[PDB]
C-alpha cells in the first residue's frame, strides 16, 4: 500500500510491487513557468503527451566490483524521441523529471545502491595526479549522453566532495532485501526561468553501490540496473533550425 | 475558444508550484515532553526504512523515559546572515617597486573570491546564492607599515576599458565608481548590490558558456558562467611618477541580506584552482581521522 | 525612510529589521532575520507521509 | 559644527561589525528574483538531514575508501560478541567527520541537543538477527562486555521488513551546552560511547552470504542548536589557489 | 561633546557618493529657467528613436564612408540568394555602433528588451520585390540558405507605396538581462543573427536602374531598459586636449 | 526645512526627494528623480498621428 | 529599540536603564542598577528568627 505503485504519464505506464514510496525533490512538484518569472516574450510550445512520457534509455550491469555511474539531465534525452527534437529546434528549454531506477534480484542476493540527484554536478579531474597540471574533463565526460559514465573515484564523486554527504540531495536507496526501485520527482532547478538543453545540464543522476552486491555461486549473476525517466511540464521557446550542440 | 474535453480539463500551464512543506517559526530548540513506558504492539517508532530517502522521525520521548525540559536555547546564530556576514579575506593585490608582477604602479584583479579556502568552502555549501556585500580595502607596505600614499580603486564592469597603465585615460573615471583614499586613512569600505543578470550567483555551473564543438582546447571553458563574472578591480598609486613605496592591498568581503538554495556536500579535498573542483588524484585523503580497528577507540 | 528598494532580499518570506542612511537599501545593515525553518523540505521530502508509530513500509 | 568627541574603537575595522557603508551604484536595481527550489533559511535545517557516518574509519588507501561507508556483521559463536564502537562526540575527530552534521558543527564553538543514528541492514532478505546498540553516558568506560553495555541507554534491533532502526543519543549533559570535546581537559564535554553487540546471532540459510553490511546514517534531533560561530579546524589549501 | 566613533570609509572619496557639501555662494539665486523645447528626462527616450544602422560597414577610405549608410539589392537569378547579414548584438562591435542606441548602450553593463530594425527601400517607384528577413536566436549558426533561415523569426517584405518594413528582434534570452556580448565566454549573451534573402527577385521594367539601395534604421522597443552604469569603451582623445 | 530655493531644478515637472543641512538648496543631494518619460517628443513628432494597423501613407 | 536580548543580565530581579546603538544588547552601557539589598541572606540565615529585645537562646 506503499510498496505497490503505478506511474502513468503519456502513453507509458510503470508498475512495481516492491517500492519504497516516492521522493519529491526539495518538496515541490514541477510547474510551468509563470508570467512574472518569465522574461522571453515569444509564446512557448508545450507538446504535452508527446514529450512528457517515460523513456527507458540505458542498462548497466551491477557487479561485485562496480564503482558507480552518473548521467546528466537533460543531456541523456537530447537525441531521443519528440523531446530531443524540440530540445534541438529550440534555444530555450525547461522541464521537470520523474526518474525511475530499476534493479531486481532475489531474496538471496544483497546489496544497496544509493540513487540521488545532484544539481549543477560539475565534474573535476585528478589534475595530473600530483595536482600541478590544470587538466579539464572532456565533453564526453561532462555530457556522457545516454550511456552515462563510470565514476573514477566515487568516494569524492570525481569532484572533490564526499559521497557520504550526498544524502543531503533528493535520494532513495535500492536495498535488495527491501525494494527493487527508486522513484524521484524533480522540479526545474536553475537561477534562470529557461535555459539551453544543450549547453547546460541542470542536474546529475548518481547510482552508486555503497554496500557491494553479493550472492552465492549458482544464483543468477547478471543483475541489471535500468534507467527510465519522464520529462514533466516541458516548455520550449526561441525556435529556429535544429542544432545538436 | 476551446471545445474538446481533453483541452478544457488539461493542467497544461499551471504556474502554481504545489509545495509539500511549509516553514514554521522556530526561535528556540524544541522542548522535551514527559514520557513513560509503552509496551505496545503495532506501535514501532524505533523501526525505520531509510530506503525511502527520509530521515528518522523517532524522537527522544518515544525511545526512553524523558522528563520535561523547557529549551530556551536560541537558533539565531545559525541563520544564513549570521553565518556569512563576517568579513573574510578574498583577494590580495601586490604593487611592488622592483618586481616581476606589477612594477608599473597599477594592477587589475578579476573579481573572483575563490582563491581563498576559508571563504570558498563556506559559500560552496550552497549551489545558488543571492546577496549584497560590504567590501573593505586594507592597504599597507609588506611590513605592515603605513605610509603617506594616495591610491585610487576603480570598479571596471565588463565592457568598460581596463587601465593599461598608471597613466591610462580610463582613470578619468567619469562613469565607473572610484574611491580615492590614503594609506594613512582607515580602510576604505563600500556597499555592493547583487549585480548578476541571473536571479542568483552560482558556485557551480555544469555546462558550457557557448554553443559549438567542445574540443580539447576549449575545455578551459567548461563550468564558466558569465553571470558570475562581475568585472575587474583596478588600483593605482595616484601619480605620473612611480611611487616611492611597495604596497599590498588586502580585500575583505562581508556578505549581507543573503539567500541560498540547494545545499551540497562540503569540500573534503584541498582546493587547487579557482575555476574548478579539480583535486590531487594521488592524494585523495579520507574526510577525517582514522583508527586501527573498528572495535577500539 | 523613503528609499529605493534595491536590497538583494527585497520580497523575501522572512522580513528584516535594518538601519540605513543612504537612498539605496542595499547599503543597509544585515539586521535581524526571521526565525522560520522548513527541515522537511530536505529531511522528509516524501509524497505520502508515514507516521512515527506505524512501520514505514505498509 | 556640532560638538562631538571621538571614543576608543574609532577607525578600527571589526570584521563582524554590522554597519552601514556607502553604495557604489546609486539607483541600481538588481535582477528580480525568480522562484528557485530548495531555499534554506537556517543551518539547523541541514543538521536534521541524515548523512553517512564512517564508523568503519580504518581503511586509508584510495582504492578502499568506499569501505569506510559501511561495517559488517556475520554469523558468530553466540557469545554476545562486540561488533563495533565509536564515540558519540559529533564535533570530535573520528566517524562523525564524514557527516554534514559534523562538518557544520565545526563552524560553531558550542552545541546542545540530542543526536540520532539510524542503522540500515543491507544483508539478504533471508538473513535475520538481533543486535544490541548501547549509548554509554559520560564516565562509563568502554563496556568490556555486552552485560555492562546493557546497563546504559540502548535499543535491541530485530532484522525484518523494516531495514533500519534508530538509536537516539539523548542529551545527557551537566552543562546546557558542550564545547567540542578532545583529549585533555576538554574531554569534560565528551558525549559518551556507542557500542554494538550481537544480541542473538546473524542467522542465514543455505545459499545466502555469511557476511552482510550495515550502513549508519546520523543527524540531529529537533532540540539541537549551536552557538558561538567560529572558523572550522580545516583549511583546504596548501599554497596559493591559482 | 557628543560621543562618536569613526567607522571605516572615513575620509574616503567615492565618486558616486551622493552627499551634501557646503555651498560656496550663500543666498545666491540662479537665473530663472525659461521654457526650452525638447527636454529629455530619461535616456530610454532616446533609445526609442531610430538612427541609421551601418549594415554595410566595409568601406573605410574617407571618400567612401557615406556608402556604409546603405546596402544594395539588384536583379538576381532567382535562387533565393543571400543579400546581407549581421549580428543583432546591440552593444557589440559592428553595425550597431553607428546607432545612438548602440552608443548609449556603451554606458551600461547590462541591457534587456526587444529591438527593432526598419528597412526603407529607396529604389525607383517602378521597382518591385519581396525579401525575407530573418532573426536567428542564439545557437543557430549563420543560415547556409534561405530554407534554413526561414525556420526562425522572420518577415516577408513586399515593396510598394509603403517604402519600409519593420523586423522586430523580440527578446528571447535565458537571462533577464544580457551583458555586452563579445568573442569568448561572453558570447553567452549573444542576441543572434539577422539575415536578408531574396524571396522573389528585384524586378524592374525597361528604363529604370538595375540597382537600388536599402537604408536600415534601428531602435529599441518599449520594454527595453539598461542597468549598471559604466564608462564607454572609447575615449576620444590621444594626447591632452588644448 | 526653511531654506532658500536656489536649486537648479526649482520648479521642475519632476519632483525630487533630497537631503540637506545648509540654508541653500543647491547644497542638497541629487536624490531620486521622478520616472516620467515622453518618447514621442522625439520618436513620433508628427502632426496628424498614424495608427499601427493602418498604412502610414493614406 | 528592537534589538536582541543577549545581555548577561536579561531577566534580573533588578532592572537597568541603559544606552545602545547596536542590535545586540550586551553592547549597551552598564547604566544604573536598582538599589535593592538582602543582608539577611548572609547576616541572619536562621530558620526560627529571634527578636532583638528577647534573649537569643530561649
Ligand atoms: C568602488 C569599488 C572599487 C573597487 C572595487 C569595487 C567592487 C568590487 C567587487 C564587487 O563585486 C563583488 C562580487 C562578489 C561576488 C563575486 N562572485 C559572484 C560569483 N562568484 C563566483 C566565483 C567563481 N565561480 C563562480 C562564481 C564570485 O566570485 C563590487 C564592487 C568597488
Ligand atoms: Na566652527
Ligand atoms: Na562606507
Ligand atoms: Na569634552
Ligand atoms: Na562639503
Amino acid at each position: 500500500s506503499d510498496r505497490v505503485a503505478q506511474l502513468t504519464i503519456g502513453n507509458s505506464t510503470i508498475t512495481t510491487q516492491e517500492a519504497a514510496n516516492i521522493i519529491v525533490g526539495y518538496g515541490e512538484w514541477p510547474s510551468y513557468c509563470s508570467d512574472s518569472d518569465a522574461t522571453a516574450v515569444d509564446k512557448p510550445t508545450r507538446p504535452d503527451v508527446s514529450v512528457n512520457r517515460f523513456y527507458t534509455l540505458d542498462t548497466k550491469l551491477w557487479e561485485k566490483s562496480s564503482k558507480g555511474w552518473y548521467w546528466k539531465f537533460p543531456d541523456v534525452l537530447t537525441e531521443t524521441g519528440v523531446f530531443g527534437q524540440n530540445a534541438q529546434f529550440h534555444y530555450l528549454y525547461r522541464s521537470g523529471f520523474c526518474i525511475h531506477v530499476q534493479c531486481n534480484a532475489s531474496k538471496f542476493h544483497q546489496g544497496a545502491l544509493l540513487v540521488a540527484v545532484l544539481p549543477e554536478y560539475v565534474i573535476g579531474t585528478v589534475a595530473g595526479g600530483t595536482g600541478t597540471e590544470d587538466t579539464h574533463p572532456p565533453y564526453k565526460q561532462t555530457q556522457p549522453g545516454a550511456d552515462g559514465f563510470e565514476l573514477q573515484h566515487p568516494y569524492v564523486l570525481d569532484a572533490g566532495i564526499p559521497i557520504s554527504q550526498l544524502t543531503v540531495c533528493p535520494h532513495q536507496w535500492i536495498n535488495l532485501r527491501t525494494n527493487n526501485c527508486a522513484t524521484i520527482i524533480v522540479p526545474y532547478i536553475n537561477a534562470l526561468p529557461f535555459d539551453s538543453a544543450l549547453n547546460h545540464c541542470n542536474f546529475g543522476l548518481l547510482v552508486v553501490p555503497i554496500s557491494p552486491l553479493d550472492y552465492d555461486q549458482g544464483a543468477t549473476p547478471v543483475i541489471p540496473i535500468t534507467i527510465t525517466l519522464a520529462p514533466m511540464c516541458s516548455e520550449f521557446a526561441g525556435l529556429r533550425q535544429a542544432v545538436t550542440q | 475558444g476551446d471545445r474538446v474535453a481533453d483541452v478544457i480539463e488539461s493542467s497544461i500551464g499551471d504556474s502554481v508550484s504545489r509545495a509539500l512543506t511549509h516553514a514554521l517559526p522556530a526561535p528556540t530548540g524544541q522542548n522535551t515532553q514527559v514520557s513513560s513506558h509503552r509496551l505496545d504492539t503495532g506501535k514501532v517508532p524505533a523501526l525505520q526504512a531509510a530506503e525511502i530517502g527520509a530521515s528518522s522521525n523517532a524522537s527522544d520521548e518515544s525511545m526512553i523515559e524523558t522528563r520535561c525540559v523547557l529549551n530556551s536555547h536560541s537558533t539565531a546564530e545559525t541563520t544564513l546572515d549570521s553565518f556569512f556576514s563576517r568579513a573574510g579575506l578574498v583577494g590580495e593585490i601586490d604593487l611592488p617597486l622592483k618586481g616581476t608582477t606589477n612594477p608599473n604602479g597599477y594592477a587589475n584583479w578579476d573579481i573572483d573570491i575563490t582563491g581563498y579556502a576559508q571563504m570558498r568552502r563556506k559559500v560552496e555549501l550552497f549551489t545558488y546564492m543571492r546577496f549584497d556585500a560590504e567590501f573593505t580595502f586594507v592597504a599597507c607596505t609588506p611590513t605592515g607599515e603605513v605610509v603617506p600614499q594616495l591610491l585610487q580603486y576603480m570598479f571596471v564592469p565588463p565592457g568598460a576599458p581596463k587601465p593599461d597603465s598608471r597613466e591610462s585615460l580610463a582613470w578619468q573615471t567619469a562613469t565607473n565608481p572610484s574611491v580615492f583614499v590614503k594609506l594613512s586613512d582607515p580602510p576604505a569600505q563600500v556597499s555592493v548590490p547583487f549585480m548578476s543578470p541571473a536571479s542568483a550567483y552560482q558556485w557551480f555551473y555544469d555546462g558550457y558558456p557557448t554553443f559549438g564543438e567542445h574540443k580539447q582546447e576549449k575545455d578551459l571553458e567548461y563550468g564558466a558562467c558569465p553571470n558570475n563574472m562581475m568585472g575587474t578591480f583596478s588600483v593605482r598609486t595616484v601619480g605620473t611618477s612611480k611611487s616611492k613605496y611597495p604596497l599590498v592591498v588586502r580585500i575583505y568581503m562581508r556578505m549581507k541580506h543573503v539567500r541560498a538554495w540547494i545545499p551540497r556536500p562540503m569540500r573534503n579535498q584541498n582546493y587547487l584552482f579557482k575555476a574548478n573542483p579539480n583535486y590531487a588524484g594521488n592524494s585523495i585523503k579520507p574526510t577525517g581521522a582514522s583508527r586501527t580497528a573498528i572495535t577500539t577507540l | 525612510s523613503h528609499e529605493n528598494s534595491n536590497s538583494a532580499t527585497e520580497g523575501s518570506t522572512i522580513n528584516y529589521t535594518t538601519i540605513n542612511y543612504y537612498k539605496d537599501s542595499y547599503a543597509a545593515t544585515a539586521g535581524k532575520q526571521s526565525l522560520k525553518q522548513d527541515p522537511d523540505k530536505f529531511a522528509n521530502p516524501v509524497k505520502d507521509i508515514f507516521t512515527e508509530m506505524a512501520a514505514p513500509l505498509k | 559644527g556640532f560638538p562631538t568627541e571621538l571614543k576608543p574603537g574609532t577607525n578600527q575595522f571589526l570584521t563582524t561589525d554590522d554597519g552601514v557603508s556607502a553604495p557604489i551604484l546609486p539607483n541600481f536595481h538588481p535582477t528580480p528574483c525568480i522562484h528557485i527550489p530548495g531555499e534554506v533559511r537556517n543551518l539547523l535545517e541541514l543538521c536534521q538531514v541524515e548523512t553517512i557516518l564512517e564508523v568503519n574509519n580504518v581503511p586509508t588507501n584510495a582504492t578502499s575508501l568506499m569501505e569506510r561507508l559501511r561495517f559488517p556483521v556475520s554469523a558468530q559463536a553466540g557469545k554476545g560478541e562486540l561488533c563495533a564502537v565509536f564515540r558519540a562526540d559529533p564535533g570530535r575527530n573520528g566517524p562523525w567527520q564524514s557527516t554534514l552534521l559534523g562538518q557544520l558543527c565545526g563552524y560553531y564553538t558550542q552545541w546542545s541537543g540530542s543526536l540520532e543514528v539510524t542503522f540500515m541492514f543491507t544483508g539478504s532478505f533471508m538473513a535475520t538477527g538481533k543486535m544490541l546498540i548501547a549509548y554509554t553516558p559520560p564516565g562509563g568506560p568502554l563496556p568490556k562486555d555486552r552485560a555492562t553495555a546493557m546497563l546504559g541507554t540502548h535499543v535491541i534491533w530485530d532484522f525484518g521488513l523494516q531495514s533500519s532502526v534508530t538509536l537516539v543519543i539523548p542529551w545527557i549533559s551537566n552543562t546546557h551546552y558542550r564545547a567540542h570535546a578532545r583529549d585533555g581537559v576538554f574531554d569534560y564535554y565528551t558525549t559518551g560511547l556507542v557500542s554494538i553487540w550481537y544480541q542473538t546471532n546473524y542467522v542465514v540459510p543455505i545459499g545466502a552470504p555469511n557476511t552482510a553490511y550495515i550502513i549508519a546514517l546520523a543527524a540531529a534531533q529537533k532540540n539541537f542548536t549551536m552557538k558561538l560561530c567560529k572558523d572550522a579546524s580545516d583549511i583546504l589549501q596548501t599554497g596559493t589557489i591559482q
